[PDB]
RNA sequence: CCUGUCAAACUCCAAACUUACAGACGCUGUUUGACGCGGGGAUUCCGGUGCGCGGGGU
RNA sequence: AGUGCAAGAGCAAAAGAUGACUUGACAGUGUUCUUCCCAACGAGGAACGCUGACGCGAAAGCGUGGUCUAGCGAACCAAUU
RNA sequence: UUAGGCGGCCACAGCGGUGGGGUUGCCUCCCGUACCCAUCCCGAACACGGAAGAUAAGCCCACCAGCGUUCCAGGGAGUACUGGAGUGCGCGAGCCUCUGGGAAAUCCGGUUCGCCGCCACC
């Protein structure tokens, strides 16, 4: 910009997307990165391996294509986050992927978060990812007990779209049951 | 000291003052002579003094050939004549002299010189048409105080 | 010279041009080479660890196995054989 | 196909240029070799420029040279049409001379020594100090210019 | 277009810098939150040589606790024209500084894919004066 | 803006050239065995000069 | 800018600063390069491994000292385990 | 890719600026703190829960070259410098002929306002 002396950063550092310093440490393991990226409305879960011209995705999972199985509930929450992770690891079991690491990128390592719910979900799918069981959320915040004890504090409804009144975190249980089944169209 | 010791270019480029200390200042006073308020383009004539041989002229030889050269233009055209003379070279090359024996041979700092390649203009004057034969004479005196044989070249002037 | 250290007279080879400054890309730093493969030896000024002796910059060796994550490269220094321990960051695939 | 002929001695000439000359089958002064025009062979004759004399010969001249100066790979014998006919892959001297010029086969391939050992110039050469352009004898000659030398060196 | 362009109060910063402690009490009284100490850099000869030492005290007010403070803070100072920044900010004073801004300043203060706010969407000095003039006081 | 010059310990530039490896051409080796390896015996560690590049010195 | 100190070199969601935690400046044993271009030579040094015990982090991972190149010493003898 | 995720190359991608684009779609700004987590003070951020509105941001899409960067033409220039040879010139520093290479500056004219990979997706 100022002259030939000026150093313009790397593209995905300029864009403030990829953190190369932390990303390097992830690649040092050899195992594929379980890319866990959040969104306001949805949540994504990718399985990425390192390639010649760029990163190869072997198994993705968006919370949009979760509705395709039996979901009418919102897509950017804790019950959804586990199930997006569970789907991802299940697809990956069929791709030959035995083990993987967790990449959160620019997402913060906060105890009991959506990324740590995606990580928990993928491990439960049969994958071997390095974790720490106590940093993960307890079976209940993963189920959706915290959202139910917020809909109990009513006066005015939580959800706008015609789904239900007091909210059903049982839909979590109803999905994990049919995802552990081998018949399911992945 | 005889210029025969420093006239040739054989020593490396020794100009960095952040490494060389105790350097004697320039003997030269004015690099821009005449009427320095007027432009060089306001003049029909541009006669320069061209150096034929690749030399290394000292600040003393520069001051001396600038002095008796400009002093002819102050004599013939007056103290405020219609001219402007210029010395486009600057003394950067720092000189040495070993002054014991050959033990600790790196000499102490004595003076400064300017590296002039062959074909270059040491001096360049810009005058009027009638004052031209006075400047070709200010340069005939100026080449006698420097080391090489010289060409007096007219760069602008088909008025003959 | 004035000194006999490793980084003697290495201003030019161990310094990048202003545009190639900053942190280096992880793609080459995690590159996997096989045994028998040909490599080019060039030290990356951004990367400090996993280097070799500056006297070997510009060598074209042959990989003969690895030591952890770093590579063991076989060169011929004049006439004497040498087995250089170098990380991928400081290697480049030949041809 | 050019005709390289060594005109300057081995003394005082570089080891890397003396080895190139030897790689081009030339070891003594006045010794000649028939060299193809490749990229590899182009850079060899250039490094040897100042100690040699070269150019493409005429079908006429090469024939006169081969007759008087060519020898077998091993042997003292004359190389005439009858010799050529029985060892080589050609009918007469001309079919060898043509194939050599068109760059199809070499002297080695035909059982002949890669060296045409010539006699010192009759009338003397033009000078081992200056090139062809300055009226000397070193470097790339004219087709007619090289013929004068090889024929003077019968 | 006007709704996603009309400004609002982001952070009201109140600061009291002494250099030699007592100023923490009167801010916990007028605002409505816990205050924080301010340290400094570089050695100064006016008995301010120490680096890691409590010199000042400040507070940042977000949302409701910002507007409720300004209802009593603005009818005190005589607002001028040459008291404004190029980005559309003012400071009056005890120091009180308000950071007014457009409905999309999360883009510059977030983590994931940050970007700076363009010169075409940045708050204008004059457009900032017009916003405050519209809520209980005068300009000039 | 206009205008005048520099850099062995400066660099947005930048050769010629030098250099690692590989292919090919040449050359060399497979009874003159190269390349390599092991062993025995040395002499030698006052150098000089021409050309090219130098650093010091009138 | 800073990064202890010469100079050259490295460095920015860091190798810099602040905060908290921590003591890997840990034990043992090697490959390699260097010291000594090529090309034999000690001490010292550096990169890189492995076995053991720790520190930190969610995790990859990083830590065999302070970002790299100076701060070092054979035998005998003296003390110590 | 009618707005997504991960990247490789790491300014041909910078800087600056014009224009256009979103009913249950995507991405956002945006709304809100019971919880998980959070600020040495602030739900600003960080984390979490959610859609009243929104295309003005960002981002995605079309375009401008004024600055910076890449490459190409022609001009400078086969000039500066140079590998090899010379009983070629100069008192000398130095120059020159022949052979093989070959710049940088700057000027005008063009190019460049990113290319490609894996995945997901009316
Ligand atoms: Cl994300
Ligand atoms: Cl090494
Ligand atoms: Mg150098
Ligand atoms: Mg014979
Ligand atoms: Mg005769
Ligand atoms: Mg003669
Ligand atoms: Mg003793
Ligand atoms: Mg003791
Ligand atoms: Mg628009
Ligand atoms: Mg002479
Ligand atoms: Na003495
Ligand atoms: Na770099
Ligand atoms: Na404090
Ligand atoms: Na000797
Ligand atoms: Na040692
Ligand atoms: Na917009
Ligand atoms: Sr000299
Ligand atoms: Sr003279
Ligand atoms: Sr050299
Ligand atoms: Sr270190
Ligand atoms: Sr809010
Ligand atoms: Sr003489
Ligand atoms: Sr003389
Ligand atoms: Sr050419």
């Amino acid at each position: 910009a100022t002259g030939p002396r000026y150093k313009v950063p790397m593209r995905r550092r300029r864009e403030a997307r990829t953190d190369y310093h932390q990303r390097l440490r992830l690649l040092k393991s050899g195992k594929p990165r379980l890319v866990a990226r959040k969104s306001n409305k949805h949540v994504r879960a990718q399985l990425v391996t390192l390639g010649p011209n760029g990163d190869d995705t072997l198994a993705s999972a968006h919370s949009s294509d979760l509705a395709e199985y039996g979901w009418e509930a919102p897509t950017g929450n804790m019950p959804s986050a586990y199930l997006t992770g569970l789907l991802a690891g299940l697809r990956a079991q069929e791709a030959g992927v035995e083990e993987a690491v967790l990449d959160i990128g620019l997402n913060s390592p906060t105890p009991g978060s959506k990324v740590f719910a995606i990580q928990e979900g993928a491990i439960d799918a049969g994958l071997d990812i390095p974790h720490n069981d106590d940093v993960l959320a307890d079976w209940q915040r993963t189920r959706g007990a915290h959202i139910a004890e917020y809909d109990e504090q009513l006066e005015e409804p939580l959800y706008s779209g015609d789904f239900d009144a007091a909210d059903l975190p049982e839909h979590f249980d109803e999905l994990r049951e049919t995802l552990l089944d081998g018949d399911i169209e992945l | 000291k005889p210029a025969s010791m420093y006239r040739d270019i054989d020593k490396p480029a020794y100009t960095r003052r952040e490494y060389i200390t105790g350097i004697p200042g320039s003997k030269i006073a004015q690099h821009k002579m005449g009427r320095k308020q007027k432009d060089a383009d306001d003049y029909p004539v541009q006669i320069s003094l061209i150096v034929e041989e690749t030399v290394q002229l000292r600040h003393g030889s520069l001051e001396a050939s600038r002095l008796s050269a400009n002093r002819h233009l102050i004599k013939e055209l007056g103290e405020e004549g219609d001219y402007k003379m210029t010395l486009r070279k600057f003394p950067h090359q720092v000189l040495r002299e070993n002054k014991d024996g050959m033990r600790a041979a790196f000499g102490k700092i004595v003076g400064t010189a300017a590296r002039v390649q062959a074909g270059e203009q040491l001096f360049t004057a810009y005058c009027n048409v009638e004052d031209a034969e006075h400047v070709k004479e200010a340069f005939r005196r100026a080449y006698n105080k420097i080391t090489p044989s010289c060409r007096i070249k007219v760069e602008r002037g088909e008025e003959l | 010279p004035s000194s006999n250290g490793p980084l003697e007279g290495t201003r030019g080879k161990l310094k990048n041009k202003p545009r190639d400054r900053g942190t280096s890309p992880p793609q080459r730093a995690v590159e996997e080479f096989d045994d028998g493969e040909k490599v080019h030896l060039k030290i990356d000024p951004s990367v400090p660890n996993g280097r070799f002796h500056p006297r070997f910059d510009g060598q074209t060796g042959t990989v003969e196995g690895k030591q952890g994550d770093a590579y063991k490269v076989d060169i011929v220094d004049g006439g004497k054989e040498k087995t250089i321990i170098v990380t991928a960051a400081h290697l480049r695939r030949q041809e | 196909m050019h005709a390289l002929v060594q005109l300057r001695g081995e003394v005082n000439m570089h080891t890397d240029i003396q080895d190139t000359l030897e790689m081009l089958n030339i070891h003594h002064v006045n010794h000649c070799t028939l060299v193809p025009e490749t990229d590899a062979y182009r850079g060899m004759v250039a490094k040897v420029n100042d100690f040699v004399a070269f150019g493409e010969p005429s079908q006429e001249t090469l024939e006169t040279v081969l007759a008087t100066r060519a020898e077998p790979l091993e042997g003292d014998a004359d190389v005439d049409d009858e010799w050529v006919a029985e060892h080589t892959d050609y009918d007469d001297i001309s079919g060898l001379a043509f194939a050599l010029l068109s760059e199809e086969t070499t002297l080695r391939e035909q059982g002949l020594s890669p060296t045409l050992r010539l006699h010192p110039p009759r009338g003397g050469h033009d000078g081992v100090k200056h090139p062809v352009k300055e009226g000397g004898q070193l470097g790339k000659h004219d087709t007619e210019g090289i013929d004068d030398l090889l024929e003077a060196m019968r | 277009f006007h709704e996603m362009r009309e400004p609002r109060i982001e952070k009201v910063v109140v600061h009291m810098g002494i250099g030699h402690a007592n100023a923490e009490d009167i801010l916990g009284e007028i605002t409505g939150q816990m205050p924080v100490r301010t340290k400094a850099k570089r050695t100064v000869g006016e008995f301010d040589i120490r680096e890691g030492d409590p010199i000042g005290a400040k507070v940042t007010l977000r949302d409701e606790m910002a507007e409720e403070f300004l209802q009593t803070a603005l009818p005190l100072a005589e607002l001028a024209t040459s008291q404004f920044d190029d980005t559309g900010n003012f400071s009056f004073g005890l120091d009180v500084t308000v950071n007014l801004v457009r409905p999309g300043y999360r883009v510059a203060k977030r983590d994931k894919a940050s970007r700076s706010i363009p010169t075409k969407h940045r708050l204008n000095p004059a457009d900032a004066v017009a916003f405050i003039e519209s809520t209980y006081d005068v300009e000039v």
